[PDB]
């Protein structure tokens, strides 16, 4: 895409505010701008309501479904910055999302090496599926093509997320919870949900660890990984932009000051290092467990 | 079991309003 057309979409220019030379790059068609507005938004996993796309595309929920579809098709990372919409709205968790990517590359016999790096890291972290586990599952898949009961990826993939590392300072958020959903809950699990529903989002340390991991396994909660402008983050070392913002940083510095130096927009950098922390690629410094508030299961 | 996008959307627990209508 024209870097300039994109510049204008990013900064949310309506059509009329557009330079006629950028209007020239769109064949002077407004509808072509709108087409590239949806495109760029979907590709950059833009939040619907804060963005030009809300004016072109009329159904929000359909914008998010198309967003998730594109993200899955291009093997992108889960849009953790849209977890509220994806989980609460489309009822699709990180785990669900990656399950779909796994199913796609297995059922179509693609290589685990076709998965981008962070995507594969997140598949390992959520499905327990690294390259080796994937080689094993793939073989099971091809092996069972000889037996009367064939298997496809759905038959092999996990049906719940493996245990994930969860920092105490991660924030727990209530998913979309139905009555039948709770009908499967424990009472400590219900205690947590009602806490979150009443008091709002909850620091994860504040809750029972086993209720957090079990709600998380049911998909009844999702995790926010807070990154603020004052946040300082450290990196142990061992599209391509994420792998490039990643190598490019440490600098013993603020995140906002990390955005400026990096000359990449800040909101996009807060999201990216929230993602790096979540996945174990970056380490949010200054975190401090107050053991008087830490629930005892931790 | 895990939540599924195929699941039927029932009533919202405690009348918490959806992201979507």
């Amino acid at each position: 895409m024209n870097i300039d057309v994109e510049f204008h979409i990013r900064h949310n220019y309506p059509w009329n505010k557009l330079p006629a030379n950028v209007r020239q790059s769109l064949g002077n068609s407004q509808r072509e701008y709108e087409k590239q507005v949806v495109l760029y938004s979907i590709r950059n996993q833009l939040r619907y309501r804060n963005n030009l796309v809300k004016h072109v595309k009329k159904d929000e929920r359909r914008y998010y479904e198309e967003l998730l579809k594109y993200s899955r098709d291009h093997l992108m990372l889960y849009p953790y910055h849209l977890s509220d919409i994806m989980v609460k709205g489309l009822r699709i968790t990180p785990f669900s999302y990656y399950t779909g990517i796994m199913e796609d590359i297995m059922n179509s016999e693609k290589s685990y090496d076709s998965l981008p790096n962070f995507t594969a890291a997140d598949c390992l972290r959520l499905l327990g599926i690294g390259r080796n586990q994937y080689i094993d599952l793939m073989n099971q898949c091809r092996s069972s093509k000889k037996f009367f009961r064939r298997k496809t990826a759905r038959d092999l993939l996990p049906i719940k997320p493996v245990e994930i590392a969860i920092e105490a300072w991660w924030v727990v958020q209530a998913g979309y919870i139905t009555e039948d959903d709770i009908k499967i809950c424990t009472l400590p699990e219900k205690c947590a949900v009602d806490k979150i529903i009443d008091s709002g989002p909850q620091l994860s340390g504040s809750l029972d660890y086993n209720v957090v991991h079990s709600l998380y396994n049911k998909g009844f909660i999702y995790l926010d990984v807070p990154i603020s402008d004052d946040s300082c983050i450290a990196v142990p070392p061992l599209e391509t932009l994420l792998y490039k913002i990643f190598v490019s940083i440490d600098e013993h510095t603020n995140v906002a000051e990390l955005a400026n130096v990096l000359e990449i927009d800040l909101s996009l950098v807060k999201n990216a290092v929230s993602m790096y922390c979540r996945l174990g690629f970056a380490h949010k410094k200054g975190q401090v467990i107050n053991l008087d508030q830490l629930h005892s299961s931790w | 079991r895990h939540v599924s996008s195929s699941d039927r959307v029932g009533k919202p627990y405690r009348g918490v309003k959806p992201v979507f209508s």
